[PDB]
């Protein structure tokens, strides 16, 4: 006593509650149910049959040893199931008859030895089964065992050491199934087993071998392979004889994350031929040689947490046709180079974050080239000095990232002129001076705007600001700025903004005489120093679609009466509501603005 | 005691179990089901042993209309022939069991039934009874 | 609360009683305690402070998650820990530290899924380490893993699929092992992990290929070999190529059992020429071909449950140095034919019991020449038909067990006569002729001798009978013999018994002074007819070391209180006291004759 | 309160942690203890997930005399990254993990240190939390 109420009638979580039955206060019409981590040794016709409705039932450590005859005989609308973590003796036949649709069954951690143990004959809608870490050495299901609908079968962490022929008949039914074998042992796999079969994902991470999983791959069709190893597991350096199996499968997404390579060479890749993602994050690379076989009509490359020193040693020549490359949080410090990307026509998206990447003159002769360019990350790097036009080489730009990364911009340039196609600009902690009036101009089409962390001179943003050469803005954040105060003009060149984010700054209610040239907007003034509201400003207030106003000093006296009952009646339109609590007067310090019922005349 | 189960249910046949083991309950399944009991049934068990199964011994006695129609006893684990796979597990041990029992067929006629089942140890503890009930009428 | 005695200060049962700490009541003297299916969630060392005199401590399915630091420091005498089924979460270092001498660890189902988990410090002096049920597949043990004492590692029920030359490395420690990978599926061998590797005992029961086992066994040398497989598991026919490795072994046991052999010639058996013990249990044998190489030396041979018909279709010529031959539970009528077995000259033990053999004339046909012959067993089979010297051909039988076998013998025959040197005859429900005197003539040292179930004529003994010939007896089972009265010099030429079973008859009182002669037996007097015993008989009680008046009808009133004061007198010499009971007074039937007192004087 | 654990006490060093998740303990224990530490040390560690760790991140705070020395984030396990092979294990499993983790060869001086520990998920919902303490003295 008591469940936690989540939706009206609807949602109720009773996590750690030591129960032994569902309470009786519990309404007759709850969907979801989260029930694990109480007490039910054995669950039978009679435990949940007052709960019709179910949708989602979760009994996670439920200590459940038995579930008998008709269980589920009533709840028709069951979809998901969850019985991960129980000490489950035995399963009765008609134990799981009853919903009309379940979708989504949870056995993880029961002791299942044996695949017989699951009952058959009301796993027709199954789309996911998960069977990790049990007792389970071969995937042969039971005759009889529908795996039409099945699209998720999941059995991390067991001991599947062989693949046969005939165990994987019992999944000839399904198409687009993913498989997870991740955390096994599979030493063999009988030579066709996964053949004419369409598989989603399969994931062996972990394997002992990888020749054995390409060889018993042959002929098989998937859209994603996760070949991963971790830190926790040795393995075998990667020579290209393994990766041979590759030509006789059709892959078209490849993760080899924390394996390392046997002298990588410019044949070492000649079955990636069909691929279009290949991600080698983690793989000791120091560089890949030039002249490579087999990449050259690769779109997608993550080359994430490796060893190089500068760009050029990725030797881009290789992938022609990329249109995505990843390079985030590279072991050594980066150095960006001269023009080491300009043979990547189609590049799309760039990622450089987490490099420590630094550069005195930014980005003209480092992203050379890069024509086709939308997406740039080079957030989370060391300070990058911007000239002016410092993106001419990326007219096409879309999203600029450049989020805690100091940027030493010269008054009064302008290092963002002529991306004339740029709506997103991420600058949160780039320790901009934001005096310089020309810092954001020629961004004609910008919409999205993120000065977080920011300073403002006397800790204020006056009618003359930053924002003028933006009037196509829509999404502006200033949160965590030390902003004082706001001019009441200041957003009047921002016609079109719908979303304001002033958080975690010193404002009082004055800042809201800003916005009233402004309706339908999300507004948020939430961790600010505001306690009385005056009546001149709840119009402004009511023009507006969704207001959060938490963690706010909020007066909860006569002096703010008006404001008050303004709160009450506009409680649809307000975020964090319960967050929103009285500063003064000390008898309802803590206590929520909804709860508060003042009285004067 | 402890509640009764439905091993069948269909058009006719109707068994049910109880266990008469005070320590535990158990549960017992069947995979097909009909009059003609074919040889060599499958089986689906699952139990807590209170014992050691080194050396494992079956009692069945088959009664109707209050007389005993069928007795022996059957020895299921022994050190000198273990005839299972889940033979010489010990004392406290989850056991489940999905296979053949290795069972002459036998022909069950129209009437009401009730067979007792004792596993027993050589010492004569129990690990499984069983106290069933068999009715069954024209197909 | 409440525990059960079964040693006075020293052995207690707390089993399925649901506490949750130690009882109070529980003495400091406890050496043995069985504390299973308890509720202990987490042990400290607190938790067993109060009986630091434990050798042997059952914990199985207490609900064990944690062991915590120095749990057992306080407990030097700890040998014995059973720790099976818990759920066992985390070991503590030290958990296991303070047994001065822990010989056995049980950890059998305990979630265990790396040999890491298992604190070492203290296992120096382990000699029993049980590991099965758990999610082991891999048998390497760490670093600083102590092995050197081990002499029992058991596997049963693991996921073990792969054998390494570095997981058998791990326990080069050990001297003269027995390993048990029963119930595991060994799939794989490192070739050479066995190399120069001596065992006691090796069991593979249930593997799924033989030659991979005899493979990978290759310059290995073990006592046992437990190769058998099991009526649940998909049988693979051995052929002579499978059993090739052994002979690049040493072997000394083998076990073969519910395997098949195709397509068996009488070259399968050319690698056994080693073996000095085959047992070849339900192989589904029609026979052995002769002219056999390879079973020359064999000295023990176990055929039983198989489908001869023939005793002369096991070709006995094949073994002539054999010692000991099991042919049980014959799953066809078996025919001993003539002189099938006249050349194991050599043979001691001759087991044929459960097949039912039929004979009309027994034995010298049959067992021509088997003039070493020392144990028989003929128990469980048809009726037999025994003239005079029915067993000439084995003169040094020390054994003669038939048992439930129905014999057909003539008046006045002996046909156990120059039987020199038989010791031992059990002649239980064989429906024998009681009334023939000189059935046991020719026995001068036999001292064990059954008669269960056998009929008495008038359910009488007379002074003359049959049991006058064999005055060197010493033990005798008259039990479940329908006898309503002995004579009084029934059993005068038989003094040196020391064990006389008369218990399930219908004898009164005066059957008691047959025994007069006797002093310091064994006498078993239960579930009789016996209700007044007069004062004559209690000096013949009195001589005697241990007496059974269980299940009968006794006086308890004024007419037989000599015989009550003599019990409650003479409890040291009482077998099954708590369960003798009154007949008369009608109320207190039912009552100990230990609890019973009367009034008289 | 959850009791403390000793995880070194070896003449000279003490490392001592505790629990600050309410709802439940944990185990952990490492393979040496010693003032001077190699790279990638070995560490045990047993514990009931309360959460998906399909994503996992550590806080560390570590504390010298009162001047706190050293905060950091680090992603254990990541969507992108799954360093350890039990990432993506699922709520109300149970873990035991026996293996490096990712530390520089490094020594600590002589005198007392406190370790605030924090395991999270995406939502900043608490897998572990551990209070530490580490006494270092003379050699
Ligand atoms: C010569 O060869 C002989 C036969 O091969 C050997 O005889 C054996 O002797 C040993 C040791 O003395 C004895 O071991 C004891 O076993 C006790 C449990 O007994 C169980 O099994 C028996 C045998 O069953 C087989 O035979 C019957 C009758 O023919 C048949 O119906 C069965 O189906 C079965 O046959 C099948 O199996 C065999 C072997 O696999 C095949 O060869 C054969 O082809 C068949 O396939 C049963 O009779 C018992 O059942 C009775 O007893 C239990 C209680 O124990 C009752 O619950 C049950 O209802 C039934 O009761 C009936 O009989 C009793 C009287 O006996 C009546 O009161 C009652 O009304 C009923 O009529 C069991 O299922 C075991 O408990 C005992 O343990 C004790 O001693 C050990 C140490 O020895 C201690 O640890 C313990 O503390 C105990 O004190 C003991 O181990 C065998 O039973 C017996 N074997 C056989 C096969 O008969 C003989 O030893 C050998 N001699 C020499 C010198 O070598
Ligand atoms: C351009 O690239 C950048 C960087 O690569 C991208 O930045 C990502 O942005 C997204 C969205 O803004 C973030 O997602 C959110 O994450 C939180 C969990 O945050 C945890 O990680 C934080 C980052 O840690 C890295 O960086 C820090 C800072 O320097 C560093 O100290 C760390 O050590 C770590 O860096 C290491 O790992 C990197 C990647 O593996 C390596 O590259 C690198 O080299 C290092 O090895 C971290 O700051 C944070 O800790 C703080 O916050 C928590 C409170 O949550 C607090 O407890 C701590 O004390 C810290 O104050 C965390 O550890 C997650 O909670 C969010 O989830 C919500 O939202 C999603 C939807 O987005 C919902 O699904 C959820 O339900 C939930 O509501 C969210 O996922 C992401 O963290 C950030 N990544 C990084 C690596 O910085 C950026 O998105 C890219 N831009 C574009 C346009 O694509
Ligand atoms: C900078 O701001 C942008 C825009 O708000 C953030 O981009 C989001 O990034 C995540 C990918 O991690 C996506 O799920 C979202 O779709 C992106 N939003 C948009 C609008 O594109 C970015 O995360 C911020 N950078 C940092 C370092 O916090
Ligand atoms: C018949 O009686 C004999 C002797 O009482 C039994 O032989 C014993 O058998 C056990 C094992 O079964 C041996 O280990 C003992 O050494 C034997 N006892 C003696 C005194 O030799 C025999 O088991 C009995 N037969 C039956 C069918 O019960
Ligand atoms: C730049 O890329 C274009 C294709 O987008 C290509 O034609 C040109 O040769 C490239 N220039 C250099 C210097 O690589």
């Amino acid at each position: 006593q008591m469940c936690i109420e989540k939706e009206a009638n609807k949602t109720y979580n009773c996590e750690n509650l030591g129960l032994s039955e569902i309470p009786d206060t519990l309404p007759n019409t709850t969907e979801f149910l989260e029930f694990s981590f109480n007490f039910l040794p054995t669950i039978h016709n009679r435990t949940f049959s007052r709960l019709m409705n179910l949708t989602f039932l979760d009994l996670t450590r439920c200590q459940i040893n038995w579930i008998h005859e008709d269980t589920f005989q009533s709840h028709h609308q069951l979809s998901t199931l969850v019985l991960t973590g129980n000490p489950l003796i035995f399963m009765a036949e008609t134990s799981l008859n009853g919903p009309k649709s379940l979708k989504h069954l949870f056995l993880i951690q029961t002791g299942i030895s044996n695949l017989e143990f699951i009952p058959v004959h009301n796993l027709e809608n199954l789309e996911s089964l998960y069977l990790g870490s049990n007792h389970i050495s071969s995937i042969k299901f039971p005759k009889d065992f529908p795996a039409r609908n099945l699209k998720v079968l999941d059995f991390q962490n067991n001991a599947i050491h062989y693949i046969s022929r005939e165990d994987m008949r019992s999944l000839e039914q399904a198409i687009n199934l993913s498989l997870n074998f991740n955390g096994n042992n599979v030493k063999g796999i009988e030579l066709g087993a996964f053949d004419s079969t369409i598989f989603q994902s399969l994931n062996f991470g972990g394997t002992p071998n990888l020749s054995v999983i390409f060889n018993g791959l042959q002929n098989s069709t998937t859209q994603s392979l996760w070949l991963g190893t971790f830190e926790d597991i040795d393995d075998e350096d990667i020579s290209s004889a393994m990766l041979k199996g590759l030509c006789e499968m059709s892959v078209e997404s490849l993760n080899l994350q924390e394996h390392r390579f046997s002298d990588i060479s410019s044949t070492t890749f000649q079955c990636f031929t069909q691929l279009q993602e290949l991600d080698l994050t983690a793989t000791h690379l120091k560089g890949l040689p030039s002249g490579m076989k087999g990449l050259n009509l690769l779109k997608k490359l993550v080359l994430s947490v490796n060893h190089f020193d500068q760009l050029c040693q990725i030797s881009a020549a290789n992938f022609p046709s990329l249109t995505h490359l990843y390079i985030r949080g590279n072991v050594k410090k980066l150095h960006l180079g001269v023009g080491c990307l300009e043979k990547l026509g189609n590049l799309q998206t760039l990622d450089l974050s987490h490099n420590d990447i630094e550069a005195s003159d930014c980005c003209s002769l480092q992203l050379k080239n890069l024509s086709h360019l939308q997406t740039l990350n080079l957030s989370h790097n060391e300070p990058l000095g911007l000239q002016s036009q410092a993106f001419k080489e990326c007219p096409q730009l879309e999203l600029l990232d450049l989020a805690f990364t100091r940027l030493h911009i010269n008054a009064p340039q302008s290092p963002f002129q002529n991306l004339h196609f740029l709506q997103v600009l991420n600058l949160t902690y780039c320790f901009l001076d934001t005096s310089n009036q020309h810092l954001l101009a020629g961004l004609p089409v910008l919409r999205h705007l993120n000065l977080k962390g920011n300073h403002f001179q006397d800790g204020t943003i006056t009618k003359t600001n930053l924002l003028q050469t933006v009037g196509s803005l829509e999404v502006l954040i200033l949160s965590s700025c030390g902003l004082l105060s706001i001019d009441q003009q200041a957003f009047h060149s921002l016609g079109k903004m719908s979303h304001v984010d002033l958080s975690h700054n010193s404002l009082t209610c004055d800042s809201i005489d800003s916005l009233s040239h402004l309706k339908g907007i999300y507004l948020n003034l939430a961790a600010n120093s505001i306690n009385i509201i005056s009546p001149r400003l709840l119009p402004i207030l009511s023009q507006q679609s969704t207001i959060n106003l938490s963690h706010n000093p909020l007066d909860c006296t006569c002096s703010n009466i008006h404001f008050l009952t303004w709160y009450k009646e506009n409680l649809h339109k307000l975020e964090g509501s319960e967050e929103t609590t009285c500063a003064n007067p000390p008898s309802l310090r803590g206590v929520k603005l909804s709860d508060v019922k003042l009285s004067c005349g | 005691a402890w509640p009764t189960h439905v091993v069948c249910s269909d058009s006719g046949l109707e068994v049910l179990y109880q266990s008469c083991d005070p320590l535990q309950d158990f549960g017992f399944s069947v995979e097909k089901c009909s009059k003609q009991l074919k040889s060599n049934i499958n089986i689906r068990f699952g139990i807590i042993l209170r014992e050691d199964i080194k050396e494992l011994f079956l009692d069945l006695a088959l009664m109707s209309q209050g007389s005993s129609v069928l007795n022996f006893s059957y020895p299921i684990c022994e050190a000198a022939l273990p005839k299972f796979s889940f033979c010489g597990r010990r004392k406290g041990e989850q056991i489940y069991y999905a296979g053949p029992v290795n069972n002459p067929e036998f022909t069950i006629p129209q009437g009401e039934y009730q067979v007792l089942l004792e596993l027993y140890t050589e010492k004569r503890s129990t690990v499984a009874c069983a106290n069933a009930t068999i009715m069954c009428s024209e197909f």
